[PDB]
RNA sequence: GGACCGGAGUGGACGCAUCACUGGUGUUCGGGUUGUCAUGCCAAUGGCACUGCCCGGUAGCUAAAUGCGGAAGAGAUAAGUGCUGAAAGCAUCUAAGCACGAAACUUGCCCCGAGAUGAGUUCUCCCUGACCCUUUAAGGGUCCUGAAGGAACGUUGAAGACGACGACGUUGAUAGGCCGGGUGUGUAAGCGCAGCGAUGCGUUGAGCUAACCGGUACUAAUGAACCGUGAGGCUUAACCUU
RNA sequence: GAUGUCGGCUCAUCACAUCCUGGGGCUGAAGUAGGUCCCAAGGGUAUGGCUGUUCGCCAUUUAAAGUGGUACGCGAGCUGG
RNA sequence: AAUUCCUUGUCGGGUAAGUUCCGACCUGCACGAAUGGCGUAAUGAUGGCCAGGCUGUCUCCACCCGAGACUCAGUGAAAUU
RNA sequence: CACAGGUGGUCAGGUAGAGAAUACCAAGGCGCUUGAGAGAACUCGGGUGAAGGAACUAGGCAAAAUGGUGCCGUAACUUC
C-alpha cells in the first residue's frame, strides 16, 4: 500500500532515523567512500545532498543551520569552504551509489555510495 | 443532530435553558437530523410560568448547530452551540411570540415563518 | 454503436451562471480512429475496432507495431473494440476529439478505479466495529461469525472475506455533460469520476433504465 | 482553453481586496431574496486567510444579539461581492480556529497595520 | 488446531513443487575483464559500466 | 372528507465512486511554548521529557463531505379480466381457438468470463535445416544456424503481502538530486536603533519547507548472457483444369 | 476414552401456512378505508424505558414495527450478565 | 425485605416510557429483639440507584505511529496423527 | 535455562523539588548474541479523533477527563 507517501519505516521512530543518518552522513564527509545496505543508502541521497546544497550558501545562519546534520566543529568548516563550493558547477547528484549484490550466502543488499568529484583511489578489484 | 436523545437552547420567548430531543420526523429508520427537519422535543429546564411547563412534549426545528449549514453557496455558516424554535404537537408553527439571535433559509419555510416576520439575520 | 477512450487529468469546484458553486472532474479524450473495422463472421453483426492514444513505440512489440503500420504508422496507445450496426463509421482516422458526447446530456463513464493495495478485504465490507473495553477479546475491526452450523458445513461460495483490491473497472452512469472544447482535449462532468489523476475510462452514452 | 491552469483561471477574481487575519472586515454577500437577488453585508474579525487557488476561502467571526456566529465566504464566487478593511489586529497564526475557545487577544488588539 | 490424519510424501512434495535455487536465467559477462555476475551489479574484479569500482 | 395511469420536484433507508468542496487525520512541514542537557561562553542551535506540550499543515488516506445508481420500455407468464366457441341444436373465459395481464421469469442495467479441454472469432508479427544410425504419423545422435516473443536486470510506480500489474532505461524526464513553480507556515538569523531590563522596533508581506507540479542528464538505469528458431502430425471433403 | 450456557453482539442465511412492496377476486366495497381473499419469493424492514431478555408491559417515530426453519443458526468469531 | 409466594403486587417521585431505584402501602410470604432489635457520624479496593464534569463505550467507523503479520539467509522444534 | 521472575544489610551528585518523590543530566554502568529486509489488510499497544455525549454494555467497566501551591471560600448531617 503506501500511494503517493514516499518513505523507509524498517525499524524505530524518525527520531532513530534521525539519529541514524545523522551518523552515516558524518562518515560520509569523513571518508568521501562508504560501504551501508542499499535501502540505507537511496534514502541517504534524500538527506545529505540538501545539506551540500545549503553549503553553496555561506552564512553565519545557514553554519548554524547545518548543526542540525553534524555537531562537530571541523565539518561545519568543511562545508561552506570546500564542500559546498566544489559542486558549485553542477545541476545536482553530488554523491553516487554502486550496487554491489547480495552479503555472501545470505539476503542483505550491499552498496557503496561516494561523493563524485573526490580524488579517484577506488579503481582497482572489489575482492 | 447525528446522534439521537440530546439537549438543545431555546431560540425563542417561550421558555428558557434546554429542552431534549426524544426522535427526528419525517423518514423511516432514520436518526441523522439537521436544520431542514421537524424533531419532537421535551421541556426539562424551563421555568414552570412561561409558555412552557415541565416534562411537556412539543415539535420543534433546529436553528443553531456547532458542526455549521453549508448548502447556500457551498462554504460553512457557523454557531457557537446548537438552539432550537418550539412548535406545537399537532398542527406545528411556532409558539413562540419572540425569537433571539439568527435564523435560516429553511426557518422561511410555511410550517415555521411565523415567528420570524421581524426578519433576522441570514434569513 | 462506440465509446470515447479518455483520462481522469483533475477534479475541481466552480460557479454557475447564478454564481453558486458546482463540483467537476476534467477529463482529457483523445481523438479516434478506426484500424480496420471488422467481417460479419465475427462478433455476430459488424465489429468496430479503434485507437485514440499514441506513444514514443520502445517498448511495443513487432506484432502490434505492423497493426498501427497498417492504421496509417499512428504509433499508437492502446487498443479498443465494439460491436457495429446501423451506422456507416470510417475503416480509418475520424479525429474525433470531443463531439461524440459534445450534443449529449449525460454520458455512462466506465472508469477503471484506483489501486489501493488491500481494498478486496474488510473495509469493502463495512463491517462493524469491535470494542476496546467491555470484555471483548482480539478483534477491532473483523467479521465476527462467517457462516451457519455443522448441518451446511461450509462458508458460502460468494461470502464477503480477506483479499487484494489490485484495481478493477467500474461504472456509475448517468453523469451530467458540463463542458467541451474540441482539439483540446476537454470534457468536463459534473461529480466525482473513478480512479485517480493518471487512471484512464472509456466514455458511453446514457443507457442506464 | 487549456485544459490545465487556463480552465480554472478564468473562473478567478483579478482584484481581491488586500485582508488578513486578524482584520475587523466588512464582506458584502448576496442573499437571494426569493425570486430577485439582493445585497447584504457581515461584519467580524477574520480568522482565517483566502489563498487555495480558484478555491480559495476566508473565515470571518462575530455575535449576532447575544449568539455566536462565523461565516466562510469563497473568494472567487460571484455571490461574495466586496470585502472593506474596518481596522487591523496583531494575531501571527495563519488561522485563528481556537479563537471559538480561547479569550486571549480575540477582543483587544495592537495595530498591525501590514 | 492438529491434523486427524498424517499425509503421505506426495503431499510435501507437491507444496514444494514452487520451489528452486538460483532461478537468474543465466549470468551477466563484463565485456571489460571478462569476469561472470548477476546483471547490474559490480564484478569481483571491480569492473562495472566500463570501469574499476568499489576498491579500499 | 375525498381518484388512478402519467409527468415534475424532493426526503429517508441501502450501495458505489472520489478527495474537488466542507470537515477529520496528518510522528517525513512551519511557527508558538514548559522543564532540562549539550556546543568553552553570550547569542543561537541541537539532544531528551508520550510526536515533551500547543496550534496551524503540504502530500496521502477518509465521512461527519460531495457526486452518482435503485428497474423505464419490450417479451413471455400466474391470479384474474376478456372475445370467439363446443361436448350440451343453447350457454360458458377453455375444450379447439384467442386478446389483455405482476415487483417474481427472459430481455434491457453492473461486473467477471474461451481451461466455454464441447478451448468461439478477427487482426498483427516471426522463423525456410541438415547429416548419420535404427526401431520409421517414429526415435536417437551430432553439427550448421537463429527470428517473433519470452525471461532476467536496472530506474521504480496514484499496481502490490509475495507473485501478478504500469511507465521509462539515449527509441533516456523512469527515480534521486538540481532549478523553478506552488501549497503550507508566519516576519527568522546577523546587524542597527530604542529601553535599566524582560522586551520592543527596522531591514521584513521575513525566514523556513515534505510527499504536489513544470523543466533539467548533475546522479543512477552496461556489453550482454539465457529460453524460444529452421515454415510446423494423419485423413477425408471442396476448390486451385495443380 | 466430552454436551462450554440462554437472551444478547458480530456475521448471517433459508422458508410460507407472505410483514411490506406488484397485480387480481369478494364485501354488509359511496369516495377514503376497514374486513376478506387469489396469484406472487426480486427487493425492503425501526428507535427508546425497566429486565441477564427473548417474551412482556410502556413511550415515540414510520412504510410496518411481523411469523417460522438453520449442533436451540453463529466463541478452532465476540459477552460471560 | 440479601426474607413476599402471586407479582413486572398497589400508589407517589425521577423519565416521553423506570421488571430496576428511591419514598409511601399491606385486616402482615413462613419478620422479630445477644446464631441480638432499631438508629446516627466518620470509615470501606463494599452491593443497588441518581446528578454534574468529561470522554470513540456508542450513533459509525476515520487517520497517524511502534511491534508482530509479510520477504530472505542461518538455527529449526511441538501438541497431534 | 546465559529464564522479561525471586533474594538480607549499605552509600550518594548538578538543574529541580517537600523529598530517598520526579524529568533532564554528571560519575559509573547497560547496548538486553538470530542476521538483513518489507512497509500488507489485520491484531495488541500508543497519539488524534468533526457533531452528539453512555444513546454503548450485564455495568461509563476501561479510557479520556480531573490532577499543584498560596490565599479566600465551603453544605446536609454529626458522636461536635
Amino acid at each position: 500500500m503506501r500511494h503517493r507517501k514516499s518513505g523507509r519505516q524498517l525499524n524505530r521512530n524518525s527520531s532513530h532515523r534521525q539519529a541514524m543518518f545523522r551518523n552515516m552522513a558524518g562518515s560520509l564527509v569523513r571518508h568521501e567512500i562508504i560501504k551501508t545496505t542499499l535501502p540505507k543508502a537511496k534514502e541517504l541521497r534524500r538527506v545529505v545532498e540538501p545539506l551540500i546544497t545549503l553549503a553553496k550558501t555561506d552564512s553565519v545562519a545557514n553554519r548554524r543551520l547545518a548543526f542540525a546534520r553534524t555537531r562537530d566543529n571541523e565539518i561545519v568548516a568543511k562545508l561552506f569552504n570546500e564542500l559546498g563550493p566544489r559542486f558549485a558547477s553542477r545541476a545536482g547528484g553530488y554523491t553516487r551509489i554502486l550496487k554491489c549484490g547480495f552479503r555472501a550466502g545470505d539476503n542483505a543488499p550491499m552498496a557503496y555510495i561516494e561523493l563524485v568529484d573526490r580524488s579517484e583511489k577506488a579503481e582497482a578489484a572489489a575482492e | 443532530m447525528i446522534q439521537e436523545q440530546t439537549m438543545l437552547n431555546v431560540a425563542d420567548n417561550s421558555g428558557a435553558r434546554r429542552v431534549m430531543c426524544i426522535k427526528v420526523l419525517g423518514g423511516s429508520h432514520r436518526r441523522y437530523a439537521g436544520v431542514g427537519d421537524i424533531i419532537k422535543i421535551t421541556i426539562k429546564e424551563a421555568i414552570p410560568r412561561g409558555k412552557v411547563k415541565k416534562g411537556d412534549v412539543l415539535k420543534a426545528v433546529v436553528v443553531r448547530t456547532k458542526k455549521g449549514v453549508r448548502r447556500p453557496d457551498g462554504s460553512v455558516i457557523r454557531f457557537d452551540g446548537n438552539a432550537c424554535v418550539l412548535l406545537n404537537n399537532n398542527s406545528e408553527q411556532p409558539i413562540g411570540t419572540r425569537i433571539f439571535g439568527p435564523v435560516t433559509r429553511e426557518l422561511r419555510s410555511e410550517k415555521f415563518m411565523k415567528i420570524i416576520s421581524l426578519a433576522p439575520e441570514v434569513l | 454503436m462506440i465509446g470515447l477512450v479518455g483520462k481522469k487529468v483533475g477534479m475541481t469546484r466552480i460557479f454557475t451562471e447564478d454564481g453558486v458553486s458546482i463540483p467537476v472532474t476534467v477529463i482529457e479524450v483523445e481523438a479516434n480512429r478506426v484500424t480496420q473495422v471488422k467481417d460479419l463472421a465475427n462478433d455476430g453483426y459488424r465489429a468496430i475496432q479503434v485507437t485514440t492514444g499514441a506513444k514514443k513505440a520502445n517498448r511495443v512489440t513487432k506484432p502490434e507495431a505492423g497493426h498501427f503500420a497498417k492504421a496509417g504508422v499512428e504509433a499508437g496507445r492502446g487498443l479498443w473494440e465494439f460491436r457495429l450496426a446501423e451506422g456507416e463509421e470510417f475503416t480509418v482516422g475520424q479525429s474525433i476529439s470531443v463531439e461524440l458526447f459534445a450534443d449529449v446530456k449525460k454520458v455512462d463513464v466506465t472508469g477503471t478505479s484506483k489501486g489501493k493495495g488491500f481494498a478486496g478485504t474488510v473495509k469493502r465490507w463495512n463491517f462493524r466495529t469491535q470494542d476496546a473495553t467491555h470484555g471483548n477479546s482480539l478483534s477491532h475491526r473483523v467479521p465476527g461469525s462467517i457462516g451457519q452450523n455443522q448441518t451446511p458445513g461450509k462458508v458460502f461460495k460468494g461470502k464477503k472475506m480477506a483479499g487484494q483490491m489490485g484495481n478493477e473497472r467500474v461504472t456509475v452512469q448517468s453523469l451530467d455533460v458540463v463542458r467541451v472544447d474540441a482539439e483540446r482535449n476537454l470534457l468536463l462532468v459534473k461529480g466525482a469520476v473513478p480512479g485517480a489523476t493518471g487512471s484512464d475510462l472509456i466514455v458511453k452514452p446514457a443507457v442506464k433504465a | 482553453s487549456n485544459i490545465i491552469k487556463q480552465l480554472e483561471q478564468e473562473q478567478m477574481k483579478q482584484d481581491v481586496p488586500s485582508f488578513r487575519p486578524g482584520d475587523t472586515v466588512e464582506v458584502k454577500v448576496w442573499v437571494v431574496e426569493g425570486s430577485k437577488k439582493r445585497l447584504q453585508a457581515f461584519e467580524g474579525v477574520v480568522i482565517a486567510i483566502r489563498n487555495r487557488g480558484l478555491h480559495s476561502a476566508f473565515t470571518v467571526r462575530k455575535i449576532s444579539n447575544g449568539e455566536g456566529v462565523e461565516r466562510v465566504f469563497q473568494t472567487h464566487s460571484p455571490v461574495v461581492d466586496s470585502i472593506s478593511v474596518k481596522r487591523r489586529g496583531a494575531v501571527r497564526k495563519a488561522k485563528l480556529y481556537y479563537l471559538r475557545e480561547r479569550t486571549g487577544k480575540a477582543a483587544r488588539i495592537k495595530e498591525r497595520l501590514n | 488446531a492438529v491434523q486427524q490424519n498424517k499425509p503421505t510424501r506426495s503431499k510435501r512434495g507437491m507444496r514444494r513443487s514452487h520451489d528452486a535455487l538460483t532461478a537468474v536465467t543465466s549470468l551477466s559477462v563484463d565485456k571489460t575483464s571478462g569476469e561472470k555476475h548477476l546483471r547490474h551489479h559490480i564484478t569481483a574484479d571491480g569492473y562495472y559500466r566500463g570501469r574499476k569500482v568499489i576498491a579500499k
